[PDB]
C-alpha cells in the first residue's frame, strides 16, 4: 500500500 | 540533455522447437529518455497486436519494457526485433537466434 | 529470506500533446502486482498478481485516489523544474521516483527509500537515516530547503518504518504461494563453432525467479571475467527470468572450462561443463 503524503520539489 | 541507447535482446520464453507453440519476446533496458518504438517482425513484417509491459526503471534510472507474442516457430521463418530511439540514426534490426 | 517492496513512478511531459503521462508500478521482490497509467480510458490503479486481488474496493480507491493525487503533483513539479534549470517549455523532460522498504526474514526494516531523478539524473534522496538528504545539485538544494522546513523525512520515515513494513508483511502472507517461492534455474552448455579455431561455449539458466543469480565461467579454475559475455538478466514471461554467458574456447580446451551457477533455489552452487 503506497505513502499517502503529498510532496512538491 | 543525457541519452543512453538501449540494450536489446530477442529471444524465446522457452527453448524453440519446431511446430510448438512459443513466446517471442524483445526486452530493451538500459535507455534514456523513455520514448521508444519497438516492433516484433515475422518475415521481415510487422506483427500486429503485440503486447508491452507498463515502463519502469532500474536502480540507475534507466528504463527497461518487455515487447511480446505468441508465436510458433518453424525452420524457415524469421524473426526479429527493431528498435526506434533518439540515440539510434536508424532503426536497430536484432535478429532471433534461437541459440542466444 | 529478506524481501522488498517498491513502488516506481515516472510522468514524462510532452509540450503541445497534451498534460505529462503519469505511470507508476508496484513490485513486491521481482513481481509486479499494481498498476496506474493516467492515459488508460479509466484510470484506477489494477492488479496485477492474483495475492493483491483480494483486497477490498476500500483499497482500490484509496490506491487510486493517491496515484491520481501523484500526478497532479508531478506535474506542477515538472513546471517547478523547468524553474529551476532555466529551460524553456518546449522540451520532453522526465521526473522518476522511487520508494520502498527492504525487510530481513523477521520482516523488520532493513532499508528504507525515496528518492528522485530529473531527466535521468539523480536529483534529490533521503538517506539511510530516513533523516537527512542528499541533493545532487543547487536546484535540488531548494527543493532540500522546502523539505526541511516542512519535515517531509519525519512523514517518510514513519511510512517507511510503519506502514511499508506492515503492508510487505501482509503481501508476504497472502502471495505465500509464490512470493516464498524460489524456483532454481535450469542449467545448460552449448557449444557453437566460430571457426576452425574455436567456438563458443554458452551456459545458459533458465526458468529461474527471483531475478537475483550469478553465472560465471572458469578456465583451469581461474575466472574469466574480461572474456564472458554476460547478458542483462531479461524476463520470461511466465513470472522468471533467464541468462547466459558465453565464453570463446580455442579448439580442444572445452574441459578446461567450467560454469559456475549461484541462486537462492540452489541447495548448493552448481558447476557444469560442456557435455558433447
Ligand atoms: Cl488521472
Amino acid at each position: 500500500g503506497r505513502l499517502n503524503a503529498p510532496i512538491k520539489v | 540533455m543525457i541519452q543512453r541507447t538501449p540494450k536489446i535482446q530477442v529471444y524465446s520464453r522457452h527453448p524453440a522447437e519446431n511446430g510448438k507453440s512459443n513466446f517471442l519476446n524483445c526486452y530493451v533496458s538500459g535507455f534514456h529518455p523513455s520514448d521508444i518504438e519497438v516492433d516484433l517482425l515475422k518475415n521481415g513484417e510487422r506483427i500486429e497486436k503485440v503486447e508491452h509491459s507498463d515502463l519502469s526503471f532500474s536502480k540507475d534510472w534507466s528504463f527497461y519494457l518487455l515487447y511480446y507474442t505468441e508465436f510458433t516457430p518453424t525452420e524457415k521463418d524469421e524473426y526479429a526485433c527493431r528498435v526506434n530511439h533518439v540515440t539510434l540514426s536508424q532503426p536497430k534490426i536484432v535478429k532471433w537466434d534461437r541459440d542466444m | 529470506g529478506s524481501h522488498s517492496m517498491r513502488y516506481f513512478h515516472t510522468s514524462v511531459s510532452r509540450p503541445g500533446r497534451g498534460e505529462p503521462r503519469f505511470i507508476t508500478v508496484g513490485y513486491v521482490d521481482d513481481t509486479l502486482f499494481v498498476r496506474f497509467d493516467s492515459d488508460a480510458a479509466s484510470p484506477r490503479e489494477e492488479p496485477r498478481a492474483p495475492w493483491i486481488e483480494q483486497e477490498g474496493p476500500e483499497y482500490w480507491d484509496r490506491e487510486t485516489q493517491i496515484c491520481k493525487a501523484k500526478a497532479q503533483t508531478d506535474r506542477e513539479d515538472l513546471r517547478t523544474l523547468l524553474r529551476y534549470y532555466n529551460q524553456s517549455e518546449a522540451g520532453s523532460h522526465t521526473l522518476q521516483n522511487m520508494y520502498g522498504c527492504d525487510v530481513g526474514p523477521d520482516g523488520r526494516l532493513l532499508r528504507g527509500y525515496h528518492q528522485d531523478a530529473y531527466d535521468g539524473k539523480d536529483y534529490i534522496a533521503l538517506n539511510e537515516d530516513l533523516s537527512s538528504w542528499t541533493a545532487a545539485d543547487t536546484a535540488a538544494q531548494i527543493t532540500q530547503r522546502k523539505w526541511e522546513a516542512a519535515r517531509v523525512a519525519e512523514q517518510l520515515r514513519a511510512y517507511l518504518e510503519g506502514e511499508c513494513v506492515e503492508w510487505l508483511r501482509r503481501y508476504l502472507e497472502n502471495g505465500k504461494e509464490t512470493l516464498q517461492r524460489a524456483d532454481p534455474p535450469k542449467t545448460h552448455v552449448t557449444h557453437h563453432p566460430i571457426s576452425d579455431h574455436e567456438a563458443t561455449l554458452r551456459c545458459w539458466a533458465l526458468g529461474f525467479y527471483p531475478a537475483e543469480i550469478t553465472l560465471t565461467w572458469q578456465r583451469d579454475g581461474e575466472d574469466q571475467t574480461q572474456d564472458t559475455e554476460l547478458v542483462e538478466t531479461r524476463p520470461a514471461g511466465d513470472r522468471t527470468f533467464q541468462k547466459w554467458a558465453a565464453v570463446v574456447v580455442p579448439s580442444g580446451e572445452e574441459q578446461r572450462y567450467t560454469c559456475h551457477v549461484q541462486h537462492e533455489g540452489l541447495p548448493k552452487p552448481l558447476t557444469l561443463r560442456w557435455e558433447p
